[PDB]
């Protein structure tokens, strides 16, 4: 698991992968860590990943709640508070590590979500096993006010360092842009990883199984 | 209410200047006279269904 | 008069405050709903009492979520006690499920609110009536609730003041297939039956419903809407 | 540890228009069987199954609860159940027992109710949903069900071969394993029919 | 004729209810009135005062109360209900900020409070409140606002506000005020507000006897005015 | 194909402004099979638009008259109800331009023995007018008052009279 | 007077409120279920048929509600949606501890304690619905019971509404038959009960609707059946009184 996510001159960048193991063994080779939380505010998650999954849910249908009361855009520091006062309520016990990242009428707002409920403004984050990593590529060649294409080669970048460690992914480099005005998403961006064919016949034969009892039921 | 009938039947040749009554002057009686209550609004009725 | 109360019966017929509360839905502001083939219309009346109010302040047609919208006949401040709680429950079933909830399952549930205020014996029934929409498995919906709470599934109908002259003009009106530019045509033609004076892009506030979603139409639009289009 | 109290083995595989379910038989303890005819795959409505492995308290206990409330959501709506409304339900009813877990791991497997796409997933003891294009496995011998299956998967399989398939899966892979065996049975189902079968397999 | 709901909140025949529209007429006992102007991008509140003693303060009298601090309000009506109820808007101001983590609207705040008067209704078995409120307060992108709240539960926001014993007098003086394009440059706003309540109530007054709020999109926060600029704006009208 | 399956519309339009009768009437003739490929319940608007247009030309009466009379003797053989009776109410109509004596009456009666039996409505406010008119037109005043009265009881229940309203006032 | 909660009881002695509401059911819709070997069947009566109505459900007096089971529904209908969202809460509470089907009495028995325990406890309206029930189960088969405002109830073969339609009850003895109970010799006594009853002449399809419930191969199909079928088997019932008019 390896989650990033980047602010620049515009908006923000957001970077995840798509594996989720059990034990020591691949589970899932195509898995989603980009949540949905609003159509500015989009979330990544690491941790516990069914934690991950009922808190981002429940939160997103509070400001859907709150926006359509309201009548406007949601902001991003109103879902870092409910976050970090529901977190603190479980003392922990919910595993969850989420990234937030959005664009307000303030402008784009970049957070980091620790699961006892510290919260920490940055320009730079990552999260996850493979943190240590992608953190590396990042103070190596971060400089503020970067472009579209110069921000969008810097994650994918980071990402990757964390793929070719250990606990890394079937590789599927996701992206979540963030703008102003328009928003992307973007699942299948790089497969650096490839499987290798099949060199050898398998031919199941028609018949090949022997069968005790058959049974059938017709439908309609 | 026959009378209410045979009193309006006879006043369409009335107006007329007629004496002839016919049976379509009978049949827009029946609909003169024949009223209903005319219940509203349809709440009333589905409150009790 | 036995009345006086809600928790007995009349010795002939039947309880007589939720027929009161029937009174305050007649005496409230028209409306009117028409079911096309590709969507549903919602057309309400809004006029102030004076130049003084700002008419983009406070919303009549009201959605749900992104495919139900919701428009009421009554009195508007028991209306946001409802609309609150329809919110609330429509999200209730997107956690269990995951998926938007049908226009049919309000219904069941937004009556048995409606049903739970007229219970013992201190509390007073809602004085509004609703109307829901929504576009959901293909088919458009619309619907009508009451404060008794029972409901419907209507082609089209109107509420509020002289809705009888606004149902025997439907009744002379409403054919089987239109699409919705030629029902908002006649859903406005409807709300001029028992208008008041002057009709203006702030008099009137529309809300429609595509397969594409809900949506409420901004003034801009319905200026050039009712700009010689009858 | 508590999964390996009783066993199982649960493989769903999708096909080309159709999708097919396997389970094991054997109920026992520990190390001494009982019987070999505990059902494992449970009907949920037409062309629409689920199958349960884990602990054998918890396998009859959610197959219960689980019906307790598809009854009542299939007669407030005159419709049938979707596959994916079913994850979202199962994910519900393991997520409530958040620190009460119930031990069983569910693997839904099942055809559009309109239209004839097939629907695999799996979820896990406290309910994370996970859905894929090929194969699904759950039980006490998962890892010998991934070698099969990661090598013997063909994209677009008529309803011969994929029987053929899920059936070389699951004999080769059980007898590895030791808590689980003594027959394996196999549903088939598809938009006109369903079949139902029992292996051959070893009954040691 | 009525007669019947006249003593608890439940439904007359035809179709109305009679105890909430008697708190209507429990504003006037107060014997005020109270205007709230918008006409550009600036608020005004302009309220009385009646002192009927000489050993009676001054200070303790203002009915200007500062919700937060870019949102004030004034009060009509009863006094004692008044300032309970301007204890849940300070309240639920500070639950926003807490929950939410920004300012309040002034449009989101009149909600909160006729859903408190809304349950009273609703529910039997609390006297509801028989005061009125109103608000001002700058928005971002929209601009300044003027909202009352209403011992019903209803609430509206609009331009020119009248409250206390002289609505109908003044809001007709307002309607034909507010029908020319004219500008509204602080203090337009201001010698209408006062020359309003000067004229309806007809006392033109001097200049120790009443209040002046007002909010401006230079400095958004909340200010009272001094006696001496009171003074000022007083000598600017009667040149 | 279709291109010129409207460029017959299209050159019979022209045919009706540059007022040629016997190639226009001809089109008439000719496109009597080609109406057996089309919209069969939309056709009448067709069948309108181009019997209008021809008969807003000139008065070649033993065309006009007579090439109602072929559509006629065809929907005996092709059984259309709503468009045989909507051109028999132009025939009424056309009865009427030149004062046809009594056969207007003759056919307005038998259009009653249908109309007011069958379902649609506002073509029996247009056959209930036309014959108010030649009652007062054969100066016959308290029969084109009874006809009149029964125009205002059948014209309360339509959707919109909102051009025959200005013609029954 | 007497005519306060329902508690009190009145002198010499009974319950006035009960009896209000026992009157009420009355002026509402017409049900009724017939005898069958082999099946069971319920009739129903479409109230206020304007024509700007959807009836998106189908099944509006009806409701199935275990897997064998439905029910009719007659009186306010405020209440008529309380119950049956109860009553099939009740059938899925006992299929979760025994796994077995409700057998069809000890259903009707459970909401009838809930719909008394409303005239004893203060202060509280009674329900003023009353229904039907048809159902099949492994101890007696093909049932019917009747539903009271009181909690009373009780078995039957043949029953119907009151005030609407008490002189049925009156047809339906005269016109009983005992033994040869199919279906289609049930349903043409059906149709000829609801020619009288409800006042409307010739009986058009669009205002009565026909419910059965079978036993096949062991499955208990459930038959809302189609407006199509309907047609036929009321032009059935008009060919029979042209045939009975020979004896004239």
């Amino acid at each position: 698991t390896t989650i990033a996510g980047v602010v620049y001159k515009d908006g923000i960048v957001l970077g995840a992968d798509t594996r989720a193991t059990e034990g020591m063994v691949v589970a899932d080779k195509n898995c989603s860590k980009i949540h949905f939380i609003s159509p500015n505010i989009y979330c990544c998650g690491a941790g516990t990943a069914a934690d991950t999954d009922m808190t981002t849910q429940l939160i997103s249908s509070n400001l859907e709640l709150h926006s359509l009361s309201t009548g406007r855009l949601p902001r991003v520091v109103t879902a870092n508070r409910m976050l970090k006062q529901m977190l603190f309520r479980y003392q922990g016990y919910i595993g969850a590590a989420l990234v937030l990242g959005g664009v307000d009428v303030t402008g784009p707002h970049l957070y980091s979500i620790y699961p006892h409920g510290s919260t920490d403004k940055l320009p730079y984050v990552t999260m996850g096993s493979g943190s240590l990593a992608a953190m590396a590529v990042f103070e190596d060649k971060f400089r503020p006010d970067m472009e579209e294409e110069e921000a969008k080669n810097l994650v994918s970048e980071a990402i990757a360092a964390g793929i070719f460690n250990d606990l890394g992914s079937g590789s599927n480099i996701d992206l979540c842009v963030i703008s102003k005005n328009k928003l992307d998403f973007l699942r299948p961006y790089t497969v650096p990883n490839k499987k290798g064919t099949r060199l050898g016949r398998y031919r199941c034969e028609k018949g090949t199984t022997a069968v005790l009892t058959e049974k059938i039921t017709p439908l309609e | 209410e026959v009378k209410g009938v045979c009193t309006e039947a006879g006043m369409y040749a009335l107006r007329e200047r007629r004496v002839h009554v016919t049976q379509e002057d009978f049949e827009m009686a029946v609909a003169k006279v024949m009223q209903k209550d005319s219940e509203k609004n349809m709440s009333i009725k589905k409150l009790w269904k | 008069g036995y009345s006086f109360s809600l928790t007995t019966f009349s010795p002939s017929g039947k309880l007589v405050q939720i027929e009161y509360a029937l009174a305050a839905v007649a005496g409230g502001a028209p409306s009117v709903g028409i079911k096309a083939a590709n969507g549903v219309v919602l057309a309400t009346e809004k006029k102030q009492k004076s130049i003084l109010y700002d008419e983009r302040s406070v919303h009549k047609v009201e959605p749900i979520t992104k495919h139900i919208g919701l428009v009421y006949s009554g009195m508007g401040p028991d209306y946001r006690v409802l609309v609150h709680r329809a919110r609330k429950l429509a999200q209730q079933y997107y956690l269990v499920y995951q998926e938007p909830i049908p226009t049919a399952q309000l219904v069941q549930r937004v009556a048995s609110v409606m049903q739970e205020y007229t219970q013992s014996g201190g509390v007073r029934p809602f004085g509004v009536s609703l109307l829901i929409c929504g576009w959901n498995e293909g088919r458009p919906y619309l619907f009508q609730s009451d404060p008794s709470g029972a409901y419907f599934a209507w082609k089209a109908t109107a509420m509020g003041k002289n809705y009888v002259n606004g149902k025997t003009f439907l009744e002379k009106r409403y054919n089987e297939d239109l699409e919705l530019e030629d029902a908002i045509h006649t859903a406005i033609l409807t709300l001029k039956e028992s208008f008041e004076g002057q009709m203006t892009e702030d008099n009137i506030e529309v809300g429609i419903c595509n397969e594409a979603g809900f949506r409420r139409l901004t003034p801009t639009e319905v200026k050039d809407y009712l700009a010689a289009i009858a | 540890s508590i999964m390996s109290y009783n066993g199982g083995a649960v493989m769903a595989m999708k096909g080309k228009n159709c999708v097919a379910i396997a389970a094991d038989r054997r109920f026992g303890i520990q190390a001494q069987m009982v019987t070999t005819d505990f059902q494992k795959i449970f009907p949920m409505g037409d062309r629409l199954y689920i199958g349960l492995a884990g602990l054998a308290t918890d396998v009859q206990t959610v197959a219960q609860r689980l019906k307790f409330r598809l009854n009542l959501y299939e007669l407030k709506e005159g419709r049938q159940i979707k596959p994916y409304t079913l994850m979202s339900m199962v994910a519900n009813l393991l997520y409530e027992k958040r620190f009460g877990p119930y031990y069983t791991e569910p693997v839904i497997a099942g055809l559009d109710p309109k239209t004839f796409k097939p629907f695999i997933c799996s979820l896990d003891l406290i309910g994370c949903p996970m859905v894929t294009d090929d194969f699904v496995v759950s039980g006490t011998c998962a890892e010998q069900m991934y070698g099969m299956c990661e090598s013997l998967w063909e994209p677009n399989m008529d309803p011969d071969h994929l029987f053929e398939t899920i059936s070389q899966a699951m004999l080769n892979a059980v007898d590895r394993d030791a808590v689980s065996g003594m027959g394996v049975i196999v549903h088939i189902i598809e938009k006109d029919k369903i079949t139902t079968r029992t292996l051959k397999a070893r009954m040691d | 004729s009525a007669g019947f709901d006249r003593h608890i909140t439940i439904f007359s025949p035809e179709g109305r209810l009679y105890q909430v529209e008697y708190a209507f007429k429990a504003i006037n006992q107060g014997g005020l009135t109270s205007v709230a102007v918008r006409g550009k991008d600036c608020a005004v509140i302009v309220t009385q005062k009646k002192v009927p003693d000489k050993l009676l303060d001054s200070s303790t009298v203002t009915h200007l109360f500062k919700i937060t601090e870019n949102i004030g309000c004034v009060m009509t009506g009863m006094t004692a209900d008044s300032r309970s109820q301007v204890q849940r808007a300070r309240y639920e101001a500070a639950n926003w900020k807490y929950k939410y983590g920004y300012e309040i609207p002034v449009d989101m705040l009149c909600k909160r409070i006729a859903d408190i008067s809304q349950v009273y209704t609703q529910n039997a078995e609390m006297r509801p409140l028989g005061c009125c409120m109103i608000l001002i307060g700058i928005d971002e992108e929209q601009g300044p606002q003027v909202y009352k709240c209403d011992p019903a539960g209803y609430y509206c926001g609009f331009k020119a506000t009248a409250a206390g014993v002289k609505q109908t007098e003044s809001t007709s003086f307002l309607e034909k005020k507010v029908k020319k394009k004219f500008d509204w440059t602080f203090e337009q706003t201001v010698e209408t507000a006062i020359t309003c309540l000067s004229t309806v109530l007809s006392i033109d007054f001097k200049p120790s006897e009443i209040e002046v709020g007002v909010v401006t999109v230079e400095n958004p926060k909340f200010r009272i005015l001094t006696e001496a600029e009171i003074d000022a704006h007083l000598v600017a009208l009667a040149e | 194909v279709q291109v010129k399956e409207q460029s017959i519309l299209e050159l019979g339009s022209l045919l009706a402004k540059t007022g040629q009768a016997a190639e226009l009437g001809g089109l008439l003739k000719y496109v009597r099979p080609f109406l057996n490929s089309i919209s069969k319940a939309k056709a009448a608007r067709l069948v309108r638009s181009l019997l209008d247009l021809f008969l807003d030309m000139e008065a070649a009466t033993g065309q006009e008259v007579e090439l109602c009379l072929e559509c006629i003797e065809w929907a005996k053989s092709e059984k259309r109800t709503f468009l045989r009776q909507a051109l028999e109410a132009r025939l009424v109509s056309l009865y009427f331009d030149t004062k046809r004596y009594q056969e207007a009456l003759h056919l307005g009666s038998q259009l009653l023995r249908e109309l007011k039996k069958m379902d649609d409505k506002a073509l029996l406010v247009e056959v209930q007018l036309l014959e108010s008119k030649t009652y007062h037109a054969l100066s016959n005043l308290p029969k084109a008052r009874a006809a009149l009265t029964s125009a205002r009881t059948t014209a309360n229940a339509i959707y919109c009279p909102p051009k025959l309203q200005a013609t029954l006032d | 007077r007497y005519d306060s909660r329902t508690t009190i009881f009145s002198p010499e002695g009974r319950l006035y409120q009960v009896e209000y509401a026992m009157e009420a059911i009355g002026h509402a819709g017409t049900c009724l279920g017939i005898l069958a070997n082999d099946g069971v069947l319920l009739a129903a009566e479409r109230r206020n048929i304007h024509k700007l109505l959807d009836e998106v459900f189908f099944s509006e007096k009806i409701y199935k509600l275990n897997e064998d089971m439905a029910c009719s529904v007659a009186g306010i209908t405020s209440d008529a949606n309380v119950l049956t969202n109860e009553l099939r809460l009740i059938a899925q509470r006992y299929l979760l501890q025994y796994q077995e089907p409700i057998p069809c009495e000890q259903l009707v028995t459970a909401l009838c304690d809930i719909k008394q325990a409303y005239t004893q406890f203060g202060g509280k309206r009674p329900f003023g619905v009353s229904l039907l029930y048809i159902g099949w189960d492994k101890h007696y088969g093909f049932q019917l019971y009747q539903s009271d405002p009181s909690g009373n109830y009780g078995g039957w073969k043949a029953t119907c509404i009151g005030n609407n339609s008490a002189a049925a009850v009156s047809m339906l003895k005269q016109d009983y038959k005992e033994g040869e109970m199919t279906l289609k010799s049930a349903l043409a006594l059906a149709i000829k009960v609801l020619n009288k009853t409800m006042d409307v002449s010739k009986l058009s399809a669009e205002k009565v609707e026909i419910a059965t419930l079978t036993r096949e191969n062991g499955k208990t199909v459930i038959r809302v059946l189609k407006q199509k079928e309907v047609e036929q088997l009321i032009k059935k019932h008009e060919e029979e009184e042209a045939k009975a008019e020979r004896e004239k």
